[PDB]
RNA sequence: AUCGAGAGG
């Protein structure tokens, strides 16, 4: 149930496909050049300025039936900004030593590719994306 | 019951068609449909 | 139906208060479907609901007559003067929810015309019921009790479904079945029969 | 003609119809009316007589009345009139005749009975008004719209009917159509654009809106989904809804234009375990076309699981629109001022285009062409400019329509509208056409009597430049309304001459049967097909799959396809199977591995002889795809894992398999021999599909998960086969027989006509021909 | 046939208003929307009814029986 | 505003349609088919007064 | 013809409850209500009001034809909180905010002055 | 109507005619009458035969001498580039039949669909006659509270539809609701 | 005032009150207008035998007309539903009977009104069934104009009811709801060909509230508390106490929904 | 016309063919003239491919044709009904077509006959014939209301 | 019953 990967991005572009509430993000990891990211995010919800730094968190947990917040007895997963959850497609090798992660949180599309880990994100249903102003 | 009153019949060499002589003369649009398509036309 | 050619039975009734309100209060008499207009391809319907509307808060009669120079453009300035939209979209609330909704609705007054059909003169139904005496048949048509025709059309369709016992009743049980006696030796009916 | 092979039935009725969005697909709403005048006898049982003596007590002008009760002796006992009507006592193997009530089988129709889809069985749900109801996705195969339409009903009346009409003749089994091998009826209209805008990944829902949208639907588990984003709001996706409409473990690929696995356009469907994991919903993902949703939830989950899977898609997508709203107006038509001068700029150019052309046809400069006069030429030349025009003024329009736009929308999900009437809309309708020509001088030398005379310019010819929109001058609508009027009376014509080929057909090959022998044959027993269809095989079953072996250069093939034991890098990599260390360079297995290698190169051969086009998708009895994806899910695979799978399973099974698929069960070289020719086209699909490598590499398969494979391949194949009995000849007739009616309209007889002269074997053709090479 | 009591679509009475309407578009020489704003019928669901009436009525009237 | 020209027999109200038949005395040629022996006709009915 | 009375919108017939209460199958704490005799004025706002309540996890509402005035409303709450008790509160509070808009309402039109 | 030479080719017909006419409509001063303007000269009876023979002009301004800026929204009308117009047709609208007559902007539509309505305006509910309450006809269908469209064609006034009305100025959405 | 829903009025006439709706839950302001127009009881005709009619207008025209005939409706809470009762066809608390009797006496048309009706069934000192008449002339709505010689004569049965089962009990035509002027909730998105703005009118509601800001982001939080309301009376029943009893008819049917619970 | 043929590297590859088009056809003079390839002409007339090669290549060139048809509306048909009706044409030999002149002239039953055309023809034929119907056919025992074999009259059913 | 006319999808 602990957090699986974290990783510090630079959002290289910002790009709106004809529509107005979600852009995709092109982004690049930082001080690493093994991987990089493409995921769509609604950008009314949380505003993502291009060339802006934003820490990137992925979690197993922390299906049952959702509840809502409520009181928050439960302890807050995320002092992030934006959180989502979605459903890993595929996982495909790239190149030889590069292996690649293809998420869809509910049609919502990232994207991930590096070498980084060598075993990680295993192709589990649950995921979610923590991203910190 | 006007265009009861206003009513021709060609009993029967391609009458159904509109002809262009027919400009003036006959309404372009107004033909009963099925088996009588152009055959029948209102002035 | 409506004068462009676009026709139409009532397939429900609806009350004041289901039907979507525009913000004036003003509620549609009916609701057609926007899907039918562009196979028919008939904008003269959308045309008429615009200049309605300008006649409607102008005071002043309407001219669609044909091979007249009117100008849709000019037709929706008058619409904006009078401060409903150009194009005849409206804001709508959805009736039973109260909530506003996320398409405006293209709504106003338009020329409509009731049709000679009926739909209690066309219902019919049947049972059991009067006989022709020749064919000793289901007599025909509504106007004297008959009973519908199984066309040999079909009876086509329920051989491709393969249902011979039901072809079958539709064929005898439910039409002119009757018993004859035959003898053999003549193999026509010949024989006269004293049943009891 | 008219009183024996048809005739009127008793227990029949008829009214104008409508359609509702809540009533579902199976059933049809029947006026109480008409279930108080419909009568179906019940023999009286102990399971009954507690409801059969209340439904006499409620009498016959109340429902669930009754309206006669038959006795042992069977003397007429009438409910409206009798002293004794309160009295009643059931007495065993006493009769009662009984009003039609809810969920009870019936036979729905529509006049034209072109298909058999046309008369199906429908269960009943009585309603309190005038029409007969039916739901929106039920009206393709009939072909009704409910601008005026009147269908009619029948009722069952002995046991043995009512199974009949169940087993066979209800809607739910008729989904997937025997011609065409694609489902007869999809979401349709309103359903299909709400289903894009929902599915749109801008569209968002709302959590009192996804508790409702859930409720709605009927089998709705009440596993609440998680919110697709959550800190900022719990907001749920439009597509997480609808995949709480689709049934479980339905996996779904379609790959259009750039349909990539980030699928940016969001092109394509890809679902897994029923959840859409990419893609936005459209005509060809939920319409009638093969490899629909339909199809593929019918083949695998079942037919009444797609039947209820038409409704509950139904209920949710109509809510949401209904929240959401739907609209088309003049606004949609407009396009901007500097497009329409583009619009005017290229009606213009055309304009000039036949100017210059009809100066050179003056000055007899224009070259001569072979084979054809050169006012032929010069006729041709212009209507294609004018054609070409139109079409750039509808491209400039569809460049110019912004994503907003309704008409778009339509066209988009595709539920109604197209290019043409866009164009026509707010651009050039264009050249009219009268009998294959353009306009002709009905005046001398002049179309019409304002023109000059021998005019040929296009304005005269009948080239109408002015959008709907518009508004179309005198002469243009003069000659609009020609091309109209030809229109109807094409329509009519061919309406007769298709009823009277429909009815030729049918009666010619009516008696054509599919006997126990599987032998195709007349009344006379004169046979006509060894194996019906050549393979033995239903129709409905067969869906569009690809030949991987005719596809494709040598070198990818043999890549794809050859393991080599013995080689360095030929041979399968230790990770693909955990024996590979073990079994690299033994000559035992690699001799099997080249008798399979033998077998795909001969069938390889064969196939390309069969396909000069090489056109690898065909239909094909069992889909193998979806099945790999079934094994993937049922059993969770790990591409990490080496397999357990010994070649040898893998080689022997694949040969055991192809033994076990049987089309015809005879023990008789001849009937071995027609087996082996009928299964031998999908014994090559297998070999394509099960090769070693491809087994090995591509799905990282298990040995429970090739055994399941192969026990429902051999389960599906023994599903597919055609059952003895079938009308094969009715249903093919009929057909070809729809098709025919649809069909409306540079020397090709072609369309009924053409028909008419194929069926007529006439020995002089209107356009014969020779084709040489 | 006659003036109808009440719009269908707005369900205002609009039968009171017609015989003043004629009154006051032929006494005042006015055009018809400032009789139907005069009037107190702004919107067009209740202005259709005024605007589009035809009183057969009248022509009913004059047959003698 | 009933305009007229129907006849009343037995309390029915008639009214006749036009037939259309082509004019007596003109003369027009025709052309005659591929397999005839005759070329073209020319053709004139003429219609007494 | 066929067409049922008016009055069997607002008028409950012969052997009918105004509300029918039935747990909901593979539910937990969660009870489904046919609302009979009524429409979509009262159902939307009591969803409404139930969703404020917190413990009160899920509240629809759904008309199965629009021929038959009738609603059905599905609640689920947290455990040891009975539906019921959750829809009477709400119910309650509806009442309570009617009764001080027409106070409020009252005063201002006593102010309002024509 | 007709064309004939007067120094530019003009229309026979003439504005102060055209008062007379009003005149006698007014009155309703010497009477003016089309059988005036027949024996004055200035309109003509034509066969299809005798058209064959002519040259006519939809609209008269047409006649007017040739010698830019203009609206997108007006139908292209193709510069006339013609001479010796025998007559002119004293309206292009004269040319629909009495059903296609009541269809509005029939010009901006589809002709099939004009044909359908034409079909359909005979079924169309209405007040036959005045008399229909005298009258014993068969069957008889009369609207509760007919109104005049909204939108009237030119020619409806002598149609007589106006004052003869057969449909209802509904107000009508279009919209997806509720999917019936 | 109270904690809980507040209005302020901006504007009131006898006919039409003009009010804003504040901290309220929409679905509340939606139930409460389906109450205020189909829910509120009203008295109308509903039976009428005709005597003598020499109109041209075939009777059950007119009765349809009667049908829609304004009758005051203040006092209709002391009168009981002709069902309700235990009377045989009306007790004279449940119905009021109307009569009217018109000739031709003059040679020009002799029109009825409204005003011409005559009340026989026992007032009570109920202010239940007078005709409504607004007009500045005092005449009443004209049910048929007659030449000289034709006569009607008529008796109407009002009874109590409700706008849903016939729109004759009807107490209003039309109501104005507005809210989210600015359309700063977005709950809907404007179509526009070149600019929404400009193509879409900007109400006059769209002052009261602030004008929005293209800097701040959209409130996803946001849900609406400010409504703006207008109401239009056909004069049966006052407007205050038309919404007032909207407002009491709501909670009539919640009053009923937890006795229903009790008795379970 | 484009031609999709076999690279040597095995790939499908299209270079353009020249093909010749004729309005009319002998077709047997044509095949044997040179230049011109024998395995690939192709005539738009069934009956003259009938008569010049065989029979079974007429029934493949009526299919071929049929398809046409339904190509051109954008209309697909399962390749077993139309080539059934092909067969119901082809098995006698000679191209029997669908028409009175056709199926009705054949050997089955009169009943069956006498229902699509030349009814009291059919009848007075067979009655002078002695022709003795099978009632085999569908028609002949819907006439007879007897139940047709169909699907569910094609087996009787026994107790054990 | 016959004959005929008009209409509907
Ligand atoms: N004589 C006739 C005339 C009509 N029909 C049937 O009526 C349907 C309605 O379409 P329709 O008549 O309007 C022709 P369509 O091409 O479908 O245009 P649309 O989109 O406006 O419907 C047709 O599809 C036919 O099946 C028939 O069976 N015999
Ligand atoms: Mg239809
Ligand atoms: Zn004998
Ligand atoms: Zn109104
Ligand atoms: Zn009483």
């Amino acid at each position: 149930s602990n957090t699986l990967f974290d990783d510090i991005f630079q959002v290289s572009e910002v790009d709106p496909g004809r529509y107005n509430k979600v852009c995709r993000i092109e982004a690049a990891s930082t001080t690493q050049d093994q991987c990089k990211l493409t995921l769509d995010i609604n950008v009314e919800l949380f505003p993502v300025a291009a060339q802006d730094s934003l820490t990137v968190t992925i979690a197993s947990s922390l299906t049952r039936s959702w509840r809502p917040p409520q009181a928050g007895d439960r302890s807050l997963a995320d002092d992030y900004d934006y959180v989502m959850y979605g459903t890993a497609y595929k996982f495909e090798e790239v190149s030889k030593d590069l292996i690649a992660v293809y998420y869809s949180f509910g049609g919502l599309l990232m994207r991930l590719e590096g070498n980084y880990r060598n075993l990680n994100n295993l192709k589990q249903e649950n995921a979610y994306l923590l991203i910190r102003r | 019951t006007l265009s009861h009153l206003r009513r021709t019949n060609t009993p029967i060499a391609k009458p159904r068609q509109l002809h262009n002589t027919h400009w003036g003369l006959v309404c372009p649009a107004e033909t009963p449909e099925g088996q009588a398509c152009g055959l029948v036309k209102n002035l | 139906a409506s004068r462009h050619g676009q026709k139409g039975t009532i397939g429900i009734t609806y009350r004041r208060e289901d039907m979507p309100f525009t913000a004036e209060g003003i509620v549609p008499d009916l609701i057609i479907n926007p899907h039918a207009i562009p196979s028919r391809m008939t904008v003269a319907h959308l045309i008429e609901c615009l200049l309605s509307k300008v006649a409607a808060l102008s005071g002043n009669e309407g001219d669609a007559s044909p091979f007249t120079d009117i100008t849709v453009e000019g037709i929706s300035k008058l619409l904006r003067e009078h401060g409903y939209q150009s194009r005849g979209f409206e804001v709508m609330y959805n009736g039973h929810t109260g909530k506003k909704l996320m398409a405006q609705i293209f709504f106003g007054p338009t020329y409509y015309q009731r049709l000679r059909h009926m739909v209690d003169d066309k219902i019919h139904a049947r049972a059991r019921g009067p006989m022709q005496v020749l064919t000793r048949q289901p007599v025909e048509g509504r106007s004297r009790d008959g009973g519908l025709r199984f066309g040999e059309m079909e009876r086509d369709c329920m051989i491709a479904h393969g249902a011979a016992s039901f072809l079958k009743e539709r064929l005898m049980e439910a039409s002119d079945a009757f018993r004859v006696h035959i003898c053999g030796i003549c193999g026509l009916m010949t024989v006269i029969a004293k049943l009891n | 003609r008219g009183n024996l092979m048809g005739k009127r039935v008793d227990f029949s009725a008829r009214t104008v119809i409508s359609g509702d969005p809540n009533l579902e697909l199976d059933q049809v709403g029947v006026p109480k009316s008409i279930a108080k005048t419909l009568t179906y006898p019940e023999v009286v049982t102990p399971y009954n007589i507690d409801r059969l003596t209340q439904l006499v007590r409620n009498g016959p002008n109340e429902h669930p009345g009754a309206k006669y009760v038959i006795r042992d002796s069977g003397d007429r006992i009438d409910l409206r009139y009798s002293k004794r009507a309160g009295d009643i006592q059931l007495q065993y193997g006493w009769k009662v005749e009984r009003h039609i009530m809810d969920n009870d089988p019936v036979l729905f129709n529509r006049q034209p009975s072109l298909h058999k889809m046309s008369m199906m069985a429908h269960r009943v749900k009585v309603i309190p008004y005038s029409t007969f109801r039916l739901n929106l996705s039920v009206t393709s195969p009939y072909n009704a719209d409910f601008d005026g339409d009147e269908m009619n009903l029948h009722v069952p009346q002995s046991e043995e009917t009512r199974a009949e009409l169940s087993q066979l003749c209800a809607v739910p089994l008729q989904i997937v159509s025997p011609q065409s091998n694609k489902p007869c009826m999809g979401i349709v209209q309103d359903t299909l654009c709400g289903i894009r805008k929902l599915t749109l990944r801008d569209t968002f829902i709302e959590l009192d809106q996804v508790l409702n949208m859930l409720y709605w639907v009927p089998d709705w588990d009440g596993v609440i989904p998680t919110p697709a984003i959550i800190k900022p709001k719990p907001l749920w996706s439009g597509k997480q809804i609808l995949s709480v409409a689709i049934p479980n473990g339905i996996h779904l690929q379609r790959f259009d234009e750039g349909t990539t696995l980030l699928s940016p356009k969001d092109n394509g469907m890809l679902i897994i375990d029923g959840q859409i994991i990419f893609g936005v919903v459209e005509k060809k993902t939920v319409g009638s076309s093969n490899g629909g949703l339909i199809h593929v939830v019918t083949r695998e989950k079942g037919p009444q699981v797609c039947a209820k899977l038409f409704g509950n898609i139904q209920k949710v997508v109509n809510f949401w629109l209904l929240h959401n709203g739907f609209s088309t107006g003049i606004g949609d038509t407009i396009a901007d001022g500097p497009t329409m001068r583009e619009i005017t700029e290229t009606i213009a150019e055309a304009k000039k285009k036949v100017l210059d052309v009809t100066k050179e046809a003056q000055a007899n400069l224009l070259t001569a062409k072979h084979g054809m006069t050169l006012r032929e030429s010069f006729e041709d030349n212009v209507v294609r400019f004018l054609n070409e025009a139109r079409d750039k003024a509808g491209r400039l329009a569809e460049v110019n329509l912004k994503d907003l736009n309704n008409v778009k929308q339509m066209v988009m999900a595709g539920s109604k509208g197209s290019f043409i009437n866009i164009a026509q809309m707010s651009a050039c309708v264009g050249q009219q056409s009268v009998e294959g020509k353009r306009i002709a001088f009905g005046f001398v030398d002049r179309t019409l009597p304002h023109f000059s005379k021998d005019d040929y310019s296009p304005e005269s010819k009948g080239f109408v430049e002015n959008s709907y929109l518009r508004g179309l001058t005198p002469q243009e609508f003069f000659f609009h309304a020609m091309g109209g009027r030809e229109g109807l009376i094409d329509t009519a014509v061919k309406t007769a001459e298709t009823g009277y080929i429909q009815r030729r057909l049918v009666k010619a090959l009516e008696d054509i049967m599919v006997h126990y022998d599987n032998t195709t044959r007349n009344s006379l027993g004169n046979v006509i097909q060894f194996i019906y269809g050549e393979d033995g095989m239903d129709a409905a079953h067969i869906e569009k799959q690809s030949l991987d072996t005719i596809g494709g250069s040598d070198a990818a093939f043999e890549k794809r396809y050859r393991v080599d034991l013995l080689n360095t890098d030929h041979t399968l990599d230790p990770s693909l199977l955990e024996s590979g260390s073990e079994i690299l360079g033994d000559l035992k297995l690699q001799v099997l591995l080249d008798e399979e290698y033998k077998q795909l190169v001969k069938d390889r051969k064969f196939l390309r002889e069969v396909f000069v086009d090489g056109e690898a998708n065909w239909p094909l009895p069992v889909n193998i795809r979806r099945i790999i994806q079934n094994a993937q899910q049922t059993f969770h695979i790990d591409h990490t894992k080496p397999s357990d799978l010994t070649i040898k399973d893998i080689v022997l099974g694949v040969k055991d398999l192809q033994e076990n698929l049987l089309v015809l069960r005879g023990k008789n070289e001849i009937i071995q021999n027609a087996q082996r020719d009928a299964v031998t086209l999908f014994c090559c699909l297998l070999r394509s599909r099960l090769a070693t490598r491809r087994v090995l590499q591509e799905y990282r398969l298990t040995k429970q998960a090739f055994d399941w494979v192969l026990s429902n391949i051999e389960a599906q194949f023994l599903r597919s086969v055609v059952h003895p009995g079938e009308m094969v000849g009715v249903l093919a007739a009929q057909s070809i027989g729809e098709p025919a009616t649809q069909m409306t309209l540079k020397k090709v007889t072609s369309g009924v006509p053409r028909l008419k002269e194929i069926l007529n074997v006439a020995k002089n053709m209107k356009t014969p021909s020779l084709t040489v090479y | 046939m006659i003036v109808p009591v009440r719009c269908f679509s707005c369900g205002k009475v609009v039968g009171d208003k017609w015989e003043s309407y004629l009154n006051l578009l032929q006494e005042d020489e006015l055009d018809e929307g400032t009789a139907l704003s005069r009037l107190g019928l702004k919107r067009y669901c209740c202005r259709r009814m005024i605007l589009t009436h035809v009183d057969l009525i009248e022509k009913f009237l004059r047959y003698n029986p | 505003f009933d305009m007229g020209g129907y006849f009343i027999i037995n309390g029915s109200e008639k009214v006749l349609i036009a037939q259309e038949r082509s004019a007596g005395n003109i003369v027009q040629v025709f052309k005659k088919a591929a397999p005839s022996p005759i070329s073209h006709v020319a053709e004139i009915r003429s219609a007494l007064e | 013809m066929n067409a049922p009375d008016r009055f069997e919108l607002f008028l409950l017939g012969e052997g009918e409850s105004k509300l029918k209460i039935d747990p909901d199958t593979k539910a937990p704490n969660a009870v489904v209500i046919t609302f009979e005799k009524e429409d979509h004025t009262l159902g939307n706002l009591i969803r409404a009001e139930l969703l404020n309540d917190r413990k009160v996890l899920f509240a629809a509402y759904k008309v199965e034809h629009p021929f038959f005035a009738r609603f059905k409303l599905r609640i689920q709450t947290t455990e040891g909180y009975d539906p019921k008790d959750a829809l009477k509160n709400a119910c309650n509070s509806i009442i309570n905010k009617l009764g001080a808009l027409k106070t409020n309402f009252e005063t201002e039109w006593n102010l309002q002055t024509l | 109507f007709i064309v004939e030479d007067d120094g530019h080719k003009e229309l026979k017909v003439r504005k102060g005619h055209i008062a007379k006419l009003m005149a006698t409509e007014y009155q309703d001063v010497e009477e003016y009458t089309w059988s005036s303007l027949l024996n004055e000269g200035l309109v003509e009876y034509i066969d299809a035969e005798e058209e064959e023979s002519i040259l006519i002009a939809m609209q008269p301004e047409d006649l007017e001498p040739a010698e830019l800026d203009v609206d997108p929204a007006k139908r292209i009308r193709v510069s006339h580039h013609a001479t010796t117009f025998t007559h002119c047709e004293i309206h292009p609208s004269m040319i629909l039949g009495v059903a296609a007559s009541i269809i509005p902007f029939p010009d901006h539509n589809q002709s099939p669909r004009n044909t359908y309505q034409s079909a359909m305006g005979k079924q169309a509910m209405g007040v036959f006659l005045t008399n229909y309450n005298v009258r014993m006809d068969t069957m008889a269908n009369i609207l509760y509270y007919p109104q005049k469209p909204l939108g009237t064609t030119r020619a409806m006034e002598y149609l007589k539809f106006r004052e003869l009305p057969a449909g209802q100025n509904a107000i009508v959405a279009i919209a997806c609701y509720s999917g019936y | 005032s109270e904690e809980g829903p507040q209005v302020k009025i901006r504007e009131a006439s006898k006919d039409n009150v003009d009010f804003i709706l504040s901290n309220v839950d929409l679905a509340m302001a939606n139930s409460l207008r389906r109450v205020m127009i189909a829910e509120i009881p009203t008295l109308a005709i509903d039976s009428v035998e005709v005597e003598t009619n020499t109109t041209v207008l075939a009777d059950e025209f007119i009765a349809h007309r009667l049908g829609l005939i304004p009758l005051q409706s203040m006092d209709i809470e002391q009168l009981e539903y002709s069902r309700d009762c235990f009377c045989e066809d009306h007790c004279d608390k449940c119905s009021v009977v109307l009569t009217l009797q018109a000739f031709g006496e003059s040679e020009s048309t002799t029109n009825v009104y409204s005003k011409d009706l005559v009340i026989v069934s026992n007032l009570m000192g109920r202010n239940i069934g007078h005709p409504i008449i607004q007009d500045k002339e005092g005449n009443g709505v004209l049910i048929c104009k007659l030449r000289k010689g034709q006569e009607l004569k008529l008796t109407c049965v009002a009874k109590k009811g409700i706008a849903k089962e016939h729109a004759k009990w009807g107490p209003a035509a039309a109501i104005e709801f507005e809210y989210d002027p600015w359309n700063k909730l977005k709950h809907t998105d404007y179509w526009y060909e070149q600019d929404s703005a400009k193509e879409w009118p900007q109400s006059k509601n769209c002052e009261y509230e602030d004008p929005p800001n293209e800097g701040d982001p959209f409130d996803y939080k946001a849900q609406a508390d400010t409504f703006y309301m207008n109401v239009e009376s056909v004069g049966s029943i006052p407007v205050d106490q038309v919404v007032v009893r909207g407002i009491d008819t709501l909670q009539k049917k919640v009053a009923s929904i937890l006795l229903a619970l009790t008795q379970m | 016309y484009d031609r999709k043929v076999p690279s040597p590297t095995g790939e499908y590859v299209k270079e353009p063919e020249w093909v010749l088009e004729t309005d009319g056809v002998n077709l047997s003079e044509v095949m044997t003239v040179p230049g011109i390839d024998p395995t690939r002409i192709y005539t738009n007339s069934f009956i003259d491919i009938m008569e010049v090669l065989g029979i079974e290549a007429g029934r493949a060139a009526l299919y071929k044709e049929v398809y046409n048809v339904i190509a051109s509306d954008g209309s697909y048909v399962n390749y077993r009904h139309m080539a059934l009706l092909v067969d119901v044409m082809t098995t006698q030999g000679g191209l029997t077509s669908v028409t009175r002149h056709g199926f009705n002239r054949s050997n089955t039953g009169a009943l069956m006959r006498c229902s699509f055309e030349e009814t009291v023809e059919i009848l007075f034929e067979a009655g002078a014939s002695a022709e003795l119907d099978d009632c085999r056919g569908v028609s002949e025992n819907v006439i007879l209301g007897q139940m047709a074999p169909i699907g569910t009259g094609a087996f009787d059913v026994m107790i054990d």
